[PDB]
């Protein structure tokens, strides 16, 4: 079968995959607007890092308990 | 899908708004 893709989970993959595109999109547009740099080369970063193992990294370290939720799913 | 996904992205959703929301008022007090 196909490799990352409904066939190999998310039976359904009609509704997470457009969600963790806006949610990251929110979360991008948040760390900057939060910022008191670089949007895709800092936000998408610390995403992707935390993920796995100023007040915009506090902010955004909201996001981790999203991220674990989806990770338990 | 059904009232699972809903539900999960509904709880996910208001906890990111919550945060969210907290952190912009403890910003601008």
């Amino acid at each position: 079968p196909s490799a990352f893709l409904e066939p190999f989970s998310a039976s359904v993959w009609v509704m997470m995959f457009v969600m963790l595109l806006i949610v990251s999109a929110i979360a991008v547009f948040v760390f900057e607007y939060f910022s008191p740099s670089f949007t895709i080369g800092k936000a998408i970063w610390l995403l992707w890092g935390l993920v796995f193992n100023t007040t915009s990294k506090i902010m955004v370290s909201v996001w981790a308990f999203f991220a674990v939720i989806f990770l338990a799913s | 899908t059904f009232e699972n996904m809903a539900g999960v992205f509904m709880l996910v959703a208001g906890g990111i708004v919550a945060g969210i929301f907290l952190i912009f008022i403890e910003i601008a007090y």
